[PDB]
């Protein structure tokens, strides 16, 4: 766009990136509270999933959480590359009052989850349920 | 390509090419407008039509973009501006081949120039006269080539003294399609540029300093390829001037003087540009025409002298 | 061994007319992987420019559309063909490695396996005949297997089939050498095959017929063939120049057995003897080691030319006495 | 070059035009025959001595006096009977049909139609009745007829820029007409003075609408510029008998081709006619070459020896 | 440059009131215009831009060069399959250089044959000579020495030299083979012309000039010794090596042997012929002193040096110097100095001058010079191309394109746009803009021309441009072909009026198959409906259906309503009544006129008809 195309459509993409809530969601994903709640929701007894029904809300919630984690792991690079610098430049140029909710120490999404060892154990134990989508 | 007679009794003021360069419009003091055609077969220019169009001397003329039809505009000392459209269902030389589409009488002083605006802005046009007031007109509904409304009025000069035969005014729009609407205007010694604001009104965005006499001609150059604009002026002080205008007292416009040329030794009456803005032309008292090309350094050099 | 088939013509592709978009190449498209978006953007820009030109834009749009729909499938077919070609190459390399490991590590008798040997020869004959000068990748795997096979060597019937194919296999080697096909590595293997053939097979009415017909093949090409071999010598590669030098020894040797010789005469016209005597200077610098074995074949060849009566004329005119003095070897 | 013998004297040969944007060279041509009880219009293709395939044919009543392609599938023929016919080729089943016709295009009793030219949708014809017609596809009657246009026999016609045309006659006059005109007189007459030599053929320069070439009874080639007075710009000695056709090469008109009653076909190479080397292409034993056509590197011609000569490689 | 505006009628004379001359550049390079705003000066003077090329030969030249440019592919660029990319790059580039040279030769030829002015021929040949020299020095060996490729080099060199100037022209061969005051051929002239031939590699001719007079005569008789020299010398000449730098090494050997042998031997010939034969053998042996002695121009010297002394470009620096000490550069022609510059390393600063000779050649020259990497973009910085920002070559090419746009030759427009599109520098969007401004000026006439324009609007995505072009095309059959919103509405209204008044097009809306395919909007649908209604009318229930369709159309839409009322009156259940009612609810000069035409008051008649219909419904 800026390297080949004109500077007309650049404003459209800038407004899209600034107004779309994807940046705020990604920023929240780097919080310890979110990952703690996620691993608490995924960490459940096996008897419940065994006696539960395939349409149980627990299985659907676990599936949605795994999908959100996959999407985050996929889009973290794109975000850190083409969102953070533009948002920072816009906040520096114009006047915006925002409260940070991300941890600078967590340079990536793996830093906040590498401290959980039971996650892999639970993921492996959940393979004996038979649910195709969850497996 | 031998000379030919225009068919005019009194002196001829302006000659203009159509878009394709295959047609020419002429206007003289004998209050006539002639249109010539360039026959394909016999590479000769031959009168397409002539007709009386004003009650006084016709000084300026101009063609509109082909995407709006066959339209010519004329300005006369009779304080009016008239618009005409070719009716292909008429014999050539019949004097009835061009129908008046309208008349603009708002001017209270004779008119010296009229120029259509770049097609990418619709049927639009400007005019300037003794009243020192530039006026923009718009054919709002491209279907009604009679529906000519007045888009704007600007006071170029403020106090024109009631005793001067020494009067000259010129217009020239910025042809550029990918640049904000703007146009150049010359008035006596002065030369100023107008630009469309966010408020849809014209504002003076700059002036072309240096003229020490009457400006006989000015034309904005096609900025195909360039990021800047170039406008040339032929002054009475015997100098051709070429200004570089870049947009990065209240302006967003920069103004550089690229060149000055006195090679003519006398007044420079006509200044014209290429279709690509690659060549610039100048004519004057010395009875010579000069063609100019730009150097690699952006200076301008005379590539030939016709006489 | 049924995956090698040229009837499908995976290399040949039917090129449509493409009256338009012909100048649009696959430069930015290209690990052979031609991206489709790199050409899609170019053709889209070209269509936009043509539409802006305002010259029969509505009618000729379907032509550009169908040309793009054909170009996308052309690209996909080219990618699939490249994938199939690399897969066939890998499979052929694996099969050649397996066959080499089998032949080398085999303590079982050879007279019973002669049947399988002849079957493999019959199977590779058409493969070599079909890829003699097409590509220089499949012949390499198939050229070395024949080399070792020729050295690791009712009886009358088998002896005829072997000698028959060895004669046919001798033709395709000289044919490739005369055209300078493949890389110097592949060109070197052909020298070893023809070397032992002219040294062991030919070397008694049966011998005269084989020797006579053998010389005919060499004379068919003429200077075109020898010119390529003479250029290989004293070259960049280390093994090609060595095999080429030793090969010339067998040619002149077998030719005399057939008082003059056309092989030695051709070498003089090609300026081979001239440059050869010039290289004799500074021999001390050149002389197990690859450089040592190379010089052995060099001086060995000159010794053969000095045995025939005609060689003294061409050799003496080269002024070899002054060439061996500048080196100071004595 | 090679000959094929086709068992009829061939009066006319024309290449089928190539599809717009084709990169191929001409491979299909039409013939018309003369001087038989049964004359034919025939379509032929050349395969890749050549191999020719007769695609189809159709009986033509009268001698074929002239022939032109109107479009890819439509062929216009002029008859000695005065009839002008548009034939339609049906490629799906390789048949020819009559699409439309003007049976009284020329008449006195019957008067031969001597020349036809096409500029789709228009067709212009001339004849021995000195009548000049403008026809339009799918119009039953002539758009315009200039009755008794010429008092001499009209031998050929060309467009200049439609609806302007130029005709040549049996007393060596080029006459310029427009179908919008009043009256039966031309706007301009050109001619060589002295002997009033009959002119049998004319062609317009493909790029210069003001320039025409003609061929005469005396075998001579004349070049004319209709803006340059009444006499030719060039007069060039050529054949030993009538010149029957003259064609500028359509894409490189520095090349021009002429054929004659004397049995020759000449390739003239000026590579300008206002703003020359000549090669004679057929063998010394030829009878009258009546007709030729050239398109790209392809030439076809027809002779009174019942022969068609072709080359697809004029320049290679 | 001073050119006469009109070498017929000059509009001025004395300084008699310096007149106001005016000039306007036209959209077409070859058609501009001058005039004067003064009394009794009413003539118009069409002027074409000084030194402009309108010829067909030129456009042919241009096309050929564009072909070479296009064909160069990725190789038209230079990257500042590992070590081969370099060698193969030079291979193809060097070849392109030959192609350019050729195209220019052809052009020059066609200019000499079809011409009014031959000055152009001369200038183009000069351009060719300089280009030959450039190739010979930078476009064959790729920085290596002659041993790298003796064949090609000597071929180009020998070519360059024998195309630069005409001499020795055969008009001079006979010049001396005719002149006397001496015995047969043995004056400074014959030998000078023999040596000249040798120095230029013209060995064939050289031999000929010998077998012309005293090969066997005076020598085979007088001195049998020098006869053998003069003979096997001609033999060595017969076999001068041009492929192997080895064979040459040995050749100069036999030559120096011959020159030594003859050098000290039986002098059975004239005092002058003695030396006259020695010098010939020295020159052939490569004696520097002699090679300089019998040289008429510096390039003869330089060429000789390379051919007979030492074939190494490592000595060119010295060769040129000696050559120039012998014969200074001849300022008569424009090619010699440039050649000297080439040879001596300073290739640059030639573009402006070549641009003066011919813009095109200069453009592509700069281009291939960039391809070789002999000139590059030093700039390192404003959203566009036509500047010093990119290369000097990019600049010259783009300039040429723009210049082509005013030439008005639609054949070259593809070259112009292609030139811009392939420009190795500049954003795709920048080019987009440039094309967006140029294309509208394309001199289209045919259908194909237009389709080309459109294809370029597609290829570049210029919908606003295409929309404009088409708008220009739109400005009864034409209207039918066209079938912006307002215009469509008007077309609709017209169609409705025609229907109310009441062929192939109408059927298509409701050769033929092709049309149906092309067709495959609201206005169109309405017209189709009207046509269907009329067809139904021509064909009781059908009539009712048609009337219903008409009422529906009227509801969707004054004149139409009147036509409908007229139709209803002419015809004169619940659904019908409802429709009539809606119409009454819906219910100027043109309408009244239409009503009058139909009769040949309206509201009253309508009300009466409605009442009648209601009565009919009640009876049913």
């Amino acid at each position: 766009n800026i390297s080949i195309d004109d500077a007309m459509a650049a404003t459209n993409l800038a407004t899209y990136v600034r107004l779309h809530p994807f940046s705020r969601v990604m920023e929240w994903l780097f919080n310890e509270k979110v990952i703690t709640s996620l691993i608490n929701t995924i960490h459940q007894d096996p008897i419940s999933l065994g006696s539960a029904s395939p349409d149980s809300p627990l299985v659907v919630s676990i599936l949605r959480a795994i999908q959100v984690m996959i999407k985050a792991l996929e889009l973290q690079e794109t975000y850190l590359h083409l969102v953070r610098p533009e948002v920072l430049r816009y906040q520096g140029e114009a006047g915006v009052r925002r409260k940070p909710v991300a941890n600078a120490a967590y340079s990536a999404f793996e830093d906040g989850i590498l401290s959980h060892l039971s996650l892999v154990v639970d993921l492996g134990k959940y393979c004996n349920l038979g649910h195709a989508e969850l497996t | 390509m031998q000379p030919f007679d225009s068919g005019h009794d009194d002196l001829v003021h302006d000659v203009v090419y159509d878009f394709y360069g295959r047609h020419v419009a002429t206007c003289s003091s004998d209050q006539h407008i002639k249109v010539f055609k360039l026959d394909k077969d016999t590479s000769n220019w031959e009168l397409s039509d002539s007709w009386r169009a004003h009650d006084s001397s016709i000084v300026a003329i101009d063609w509109a973009s082909p995407e709006y039809g066959r339209i010519i505009a004329s300005a006369s000392y009779d304080k009016t501006v008239k618009l005409w459209e070719e009716d292909p269902d008429q014999e050539e030389c019949s004097g009835r081949r061009w129908n008046k589409l309208c008349t603009l009488n708002d001017s209270k002083g004779s008119l010296y120039s009229v120029k259509f605006a770049p097609a990418h802005l619709g049927l639009k046009l400007a005019c300037l006269g003794n009243d020192g007031i530039l006026r923009l007109y718009d054919a709002l509904e491209p279907s009604d080539l009679r529906s000519w409304t007045l888009t704007s009025e600007m006071k170029v000069l403020s106090i024109p003294p009631a005793n001067h035969l020494q009067s000259d005014f010129c217009l020239s729009w910025c042809p550029s399609r990918f640049s904000p609407e703007k146009l150049a205007v010359s008035a006596l010694e002065q030369a100023i540029i107008y630009q469309r604001g966010k408020d849809g009104k014209l504002h003076v965005a700059a002036k072309l300093p240096g003229h020490k006499s009457l400006i006989r001609s000015i034309s904005w150059a096609p900025s195909i390829g360039r990021w800047y604009q170039l406008i040339a002026t032929g002054c009475k002080d015997g100098r051709i001037r070429i200004f570089k205008i870049t947009e990065k007292l209240q302006s967003n416009l920069q103004v550089e003087l690229l060149s000055e040329h006195d090679d003519h030794n006398g007044e420079v009456w006509s200044v014209s540009w290429n279709l690509t803005g690659t060549i610039l032309s100048s004519a004057g008292d010395d009875g010579k025409v000069r063609l100019w090309k730009a150097t690699y350094s952006n200076e301008f050099k005379c590539m030939s002298v016709i006489t | 061994f049924d995956f090698i088939n040229t009837d499908y013509k995976w290399e040949e592709i039917p090129s449509p007319h493409f009256t338009y978009l012909k100048d649009l190449d696959l430069g930015p498209c290209i690990g052979v992987h031609y991206d489709i978006r790199k050409a899609q953007e170019i053709l889209a820009l070209k269509r936009k420019e043509y539409e802006h030109s305002q010259l029969a834009t509505p009618e000729f749009l379907e032509t550009v559309e169908l040309e793009e729909k054909v170009l996308i499938e052309w690209l996909t077919v080219r990618n699939r063909a490249n994938l199939l070609l690399t897969a066939r190459l890998n499979l052929l390399q694996a099969w050649a490695n397996l066959l080499l490991v089998m032949i080398e590590s085999n303590d079982f008798k050879s007279t019973p396996k002669m049947a399988f040997l002849l079957q493999a020869l019959q199977a590779i004959l058409p493969t070599l005949e079909a890829f003699s000068s097409l590509k220089s990748d499949e012949a390499f795997e198939l050229a070395r297997v024949a080399k070792v096979l020729l050295w690791k060597l009712e009886q009358f019937t088998v002896g005829n089939l072997i000698g028959d194919k060895l004669f046919q296999l001798f033709q395709l080697c000289l044919s490739a050498i005369s055209q300078c096909s493949g890389t110097p590595e592949l060109r070197s293997l052909y020298y070893s095959i023809c070397y032992r053939y002219l040294t062991a097979v030919v070397d008694t009415r049966s011998v005269t017929n084989a020797r006579a017909r053998t010389l005919k093949a060499i004379t068919l090409y003429g200077d075109r063939l020898l010119n390529v071999i003479c250029d290989d010598a004293y070259g960049s590669d280390t093994t090609c120049q060595t095999a080429a030098m030793i090969l010339l020894n067998a040619l002149v040797h077998t030719s005399r057995a057939s008082v003059d010789c056309p092989i030695i005469d051709a070498l003089n016209r090609l300026n081979f003897i001239g440059v050869l005597v010039d290289s004799l200077k500074e021999i001390l610098n050149e002389w197990a080691s690859p450089s040592q074995q190379y010089t052995s074949a060099k001086l060995a060849l000159l010794l053969q030319l000095c045995q025939t009566r005609q060689g003294a004329k061409y050799v003496l005119q080269a002024n070899l006495f002054r060439a061996l003095e500048q080196s100071g070897v004595f | 070059i090679y000959a094929k013998f086709v068992s009829q004297k061939i009066s006319k040969t024309r290449w089928r035009p190539l599809p717009p944007g084709s990169l191929q060279t001409a491979e299909t041509f039409a013939t018309g025959s003369w001087d038989n009880e049964e004359n034919y219009i025939s379509l032929w293709s050349i395969g890749d001595e050549g191999d020719h395939q007769l695609l189809c044919d159709i009986r033509h009543h009268g001698d074929v006096m002239d022939l032109q392609f109107f479009d890819q599938e439509r062929i216009v023929a002029a008859s000695s009977t005065g009839c002008v016919t548009v034939f339609l080729h049906h490629p799906n089943n390789q048949t020819l049909s009559v699409n439309q016709q003007w049976t009284t295009a020329h008449y006195h009793s019957s008067a031969p139609c001597t020349g036809v030219v096409c500029n789709n949708p228009e067709i212009v014809t001339v004849g021995e009745d000195g009548r000049i017609n403008l026809f339009r596809a799918d119009h039953k009657e002539a758009v315009r007829t200039i009755d008794n246009a010429d008092s001499s026999t009209l031998h050929a016609v060309t467009f200049l820029r439609t609806p302007e045309i130029l005709t040549v006659n049996s007393i060596g006059q080029l006459k310029i007409w427009d179908f919008r005109q009043q009256g039966n007189e031309p706007s301009q007459i050109l001619s060589l003075t002295g002997d009033r030599v009959p002119l049998h053929c004319v062609d317009r320069h493909p790029n210069q609408q003001h320039v025409v070439a003609t061929g005469g009874q005396d075998g001579m080639l004349s070049i004319w510029d209709v803006r340059q007075g009444t006499m030719p710009v060039s007069l060039l000695k050529a054949h030993e008998a009538e010149m029957w056709e003259v064609h500028f090469h359509p894409s490189n008109p520095e090349h021009l081709f002429t054929c004659s009653e004397d049995g020759s076909l000449w390739h003239w190479d000026a590579s300008s006619w206002l703003s020359i080397e000549i090669t004679s292409l057929l063998p010394s034993r030829s009878l009258s070459v009546n007709t030729l056509d050239v398109l790209g590197p392809c030439l076809v011609c027809g002779t009174d020896a019942e022969a068609i000569y072709v080359t697809r490689h004029l320049f290679s | 440059i001073l050119v006469p505006m009109t070498v017929n009628d000059q509009p001025i004379e004395k300084n008699g009131d310096k007149m106001p001359l005016k000039f306007k550049l036209g959209p077409l390079s070859y058609q501009n215009m001058a005039f004067i705003t003064a009394k009794d000066k009413y003539k118009l003077y069409p002027v074409r831009i000084p030194r402009l090329d309108t010829s067909k030969e030129f456009s042919a030249y241009v096309s050929g060069l564009f072909e070479i440019y296009r064909d160069l592919g990725d190789d038209r660029v230079f990257n500042v399959v590992n070590s081969n990319f370099a060698k193969e790059h030079n291979a193809t580039v060097n070849l392109a250089m030959e192609a350019i040279l050729n195209e220019l030769e052809v052009f020059i030829g066609r200019v000499k044959d079809q011409d009014g002015r031959v000055n152009r021929f001369y200038e183009l040949e000069e351009s060719l000579t300089v280009l030959n020299c450039l190739r010979t020095m930078y476009f064959i060996l790729d920085g290596q020495d002659v041993e790298e490729n003796r064949s090609e080099f000597i071929e180009s060199l020998l070519n360059w030299i024998n195309r630069s100037d005409g001499e020795p022209d055969e008009e001079y061969i006979e010049q001396v083979f005719s002149v006397a005051g001496k015995k047969v051929f043995e004056t400074q002239y014959f030998w000078k012309l023999l040596n000249q031939l040798v120095l230029r590699g013209l060995l064939s001719q050289a031999i000929g000039c010998i077998e012309r007079s005293d090969l066997l005569p005076y020598l085979s008789d007088t001195c049998a010794v020098s006869f053998d020299a003069v003979s096997d010398s001609i033999e060595l000449l017969k076999q001068y090596p041009k492929d192997s730098s080895s064979t040459f090494r040995e050749w100069k050997n036999l030559v120096l042997k011959l020159s030594q042998a003859f050098g000290s031997s039986a002098t059975d010939i004239s005092g002058e012929l003695r030396d006259y034969i020695e010098d010939f053998l020295l020159v052939i042996g490569g004696n520097q002193r002699k090679i300089l002695q019998y040289s008429r121009t510096w390039y003869e010297s330089f060429c000789g040096f390379l051919l007979y002394y030492i074939p190494s470009l490592e000595l060119s620096a010295e060769y040129l110097q000696m050559s120039l000490e012998a014969n200074v550069v001849d300022i008569t022609n424009d090619w010699e100095q440039p050649c000297v510059d080439i040879i001596s390393g300073k290739i640059h600063s030639i573009l402006p001058v070549m641009e003066s000779l011919d813009s095109c050649t200069a453009a592509f020259t700069a281009m291939i010079c960039e391809a070789k990497g002999l000139i590059e973009n030093i700039f390192e910085g404003l959203e566009d191309l036509f500047s010093y920002r990119n290369g000097m070559a990019s600049y010259m090419l783009n300039s040429f394109a723009f210049e082509l746009c005013s030439l008005g030759d639609k054949e070259l427009w593809p070259v112009a746009i292609g030139l811009i599109a392939l420009s190795a520098t500049g954003t795709r969007s920048a080019k987009k803009m440039v094309i967006a401004e140029l294309l509208p000026h394309y001199p289209f006439v045919t259908n194909d021309d237009i389709e080309w324009m459109l294809s370029i609007c597609v290829e570049w995505r210029l919908p606003e441009i295409a929309k404009e072009i088409y708008t220009t095309l739109g400005n009864i059959e034409s209207i039918a072909n066209f079938s912006l919103v307002k215009s469509y509405s008007w077309l609709l209204f017209e169609a409705s009026c025609m229907e109310g008044q009441k062929v192939l097009n109408a059927i298509v809306s409701k050769d033929d198959v092709i049309i149906p395919q092309d067709i495959l909007v609201t206005n169109s649908m309405r017209q189709t409906l009207a046509p269907y209604a009329v067809l139904s009318q021509f064909y009781d229930r059908e009539d009712w259906g048609q009337a219903l369709r008409l009422l529906l159309l009227l509801i969707e839409f004054h004149y139409l309503v009147l036509l409908v009322a007229k139709f209803l009156y002419p015809i004169f259940e619940d659904s019908v009544a409802t429709v009539i009612e809606v119409i009454e609810t819906k219910w100027s000069n043109l309408y009244e006129t239409i009503i009058e035409a139909d009769k040949s008051a309206t509201l009253l008649k309508n009300l009466r008809k409605k009442l009648n219909f209601k009565l009919c419904q009640a009876f049913m």
